[PDB]
């Protein structure tokens, strides 16, 4: 019956009790994504100092993972003041998508302000629901405004412009709560984004060595190495490859 | 905290009821039929009708639980702020079957199947003596035919604020509960026991009719 009472009784989060956590489609499709993917490209850049307009061409998808103070609670952290001042509209394609990790506090409001500031409309709210199966007997220090124990983070999806390539994913990711000081987001967010087949120019801002991935440009201050060349990157999307969704056959040459 | 005052309700158009007669509540919950910009089988309130709801008269110090879907994730935030609340939490209800498997629904407007319903939590004033942090912000519960929302929310609210008077807007008959007054247009007449409220109701509505004012 009541998983809320059960959490109060035992410290086992209700999400611990979700089960199952047809599709020979997904083989053929994860396959086409893998074949259409650009080689991974990455650039160490202090994004507060760096002029974002140096990142060309204009992106189909932007994943934005600013390091919020709330991720570290056990200098280099970004406030919503800092984030809202990023010139995201200057690098987004006129038809494009954003995925913004907003945390579980004031970001759920300030991230929506950011999306609309950059010219997007919030179209999905993806919740990362965290289980505590391995350690139900731990007690987090509550944020002062919090009414409830916070057990999830939100990734807001934004769209700008107008609305073999369907839709099977759900607006939930369920994983175990990471060890203390592990600030990684579930790699499942990349799976959801790639499955939308939105185009091949994909930017991950505030990514890390650990998040570098085929089909993505990763930009962040902690990257140890760079391979980014604007001209090389642009050449991946040159004719005849300009309008590929990232879920179709690579176009044949000689 | 001991108090368990029996269920009370008022069948009304919530646009027209004078909620000043009901006094003050530790917790407000609303589950509005938001205008989500599509042909629906039920009546919706316009954005302006939602904005104009006299929520500010219901509380001095306490919490607001506001269910939101689709474009109402943004309109509900506007209403919450307009009514004098700060959003301080957001509950999600993961809808399951009897076997704790997620029920995943798809709109033709949408990029993703939806596994959850959102509830904004607002605070007004200086609430004292609430039990913050007993429950967590994820409900896992079965879809029922008699209610739009899971009964688990009433337990979370009771643990948060035991024995305090509470008010629900856009409630169904299954939703009537001890310590709650339920408002909605599918309820069966009027049922009032709080002498303070019965007086003020008689005095405001002596011919027991709640017409367009
Ligand atoms: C019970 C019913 N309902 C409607 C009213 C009501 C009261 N006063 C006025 C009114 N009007 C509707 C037309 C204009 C005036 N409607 N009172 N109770 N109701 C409540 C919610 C609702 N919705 C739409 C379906 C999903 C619900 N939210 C589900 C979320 C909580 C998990 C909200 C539809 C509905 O008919
Ligand atoms: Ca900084
Ligand atoms: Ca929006
Ligand atoms: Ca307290």
């Amino acid at each position: 019956n009541d998983y809320c009472q059960h959490f109060v009784d035992t410290g086992h989060r209700p999400q611990n009790f979700i089960r199952d956590v047809l599709r020979e489609l997904i083989r053929l499709k994860d396959e086409l994504i893998a074949k259409s993917n650009t080689p991974p490209m990455y650039l160490q850049a202090d994004i507060e100092a760096f002029d974002i307009r140096e990142l060309t061409p204009k992106f189909d998808v932007i994943l934005l993972e600013p390091p919020l103070e709330e991720y570290y609670r056990e200098e280099k952290c970004w406030t919503w003041d800092d984030i809202m001042k990023l010139e995201i509209d200057e690098i987004a394609a006129p038809r494009s998508f954003i995925f913004l990790w907003c945390g579980s506090g004031e970001g759920l409001d300030l991230g929506r302000v950011c999306l609309r500031k950059w010219g997007y409309r919030r179209c999905e709210d993806i919740c990362w629901i965290k289980t505590n199966k391995n350690n139900p007997g731990k007690t987090k220090t509550l944020d002062p405004k919090a009414v409830f124990q916070r057990t999830k983070e939100h990734c807001l999806m934004g769209i700008k412009g107008t609305v073999i390539h369907a839709n099977v994913d759900i607006d939930l990711i369920i994983t175990e709560e990471p060890e203390i000081g592990n600030i990684e987001k579930p790699v499942e967010i990349f799976h959801i984004i790639e499955h939308f087949c939105l185009g091949r120019r994909r930017l991950h801002l505030f990514g890390r060595d650990s998040t570098i991935r085929p089909g993505w440009l990763t930009v962040g201050p902690t990257l140890t190495n760079s391979n980014y060349n604007a001209e090389t990157y642009a050449s991946y999307f040159s004719a005849p490859n300009s309008y590929l969704t990232g879920c179709t056959e690579e176009i044949e040459r000689l | 905290a001991d108090r368990l005052f029996p269920p009370q309700w008022i069948c009304c158009d919530i646009r027209y009821l004078d909620v000043s007669i009901l006094g003050k509540f530790a917790v407000v919950m609303a589950d509005p039929p938001w205008d989500i910009h599509m042909e629906l089988p039920y009546g919706t309130l316009t954005d302006d009708e939602m904005r104009r709801l006299n929520i500010p008269v219901l509380q001095d110090d306490g919490f607001l639980f506001l269910w939101v879907t689709g474009r109402a994730m943004e309109l509900g935030r506007e209403c919450l702020n307009l009514w004098g609340y700060e959003r301080v939490d957001e509950i999600i209800w993961v809808k399951t079957n009897q076997l704790q498997r997620i029920i995943r629904t798809g709109r033709t407007g949408h990029w993703l199947n939806h596994g959850k319903e959102h509830c904004l939590v607002g605070v007004k004033g200086n609430p004292q003596g609430f039990n913050q942090g007993l429950d967590c912000d994820v409900i896992v519960a079965e879809v029922r035919s008699t209610s739009h929302k899971p009964d688990e929310i009433y337990g979370m609210i009771e643990r948060l604020s035991p024995g305090t008077r509470k008010i629900e807007l856009f409630g169904r008959p299954h939703n009537v509960q001890p310590n709650w007054i339920t408002l909605g247009n599918q309820l069966d007449g009027i049922h009032l026991l709080d002498p303070d409220v019965v007086a003020r109701f008689k005095q405001r509505y002596p011919d027991g009719i709640i017409s367009k004012p």
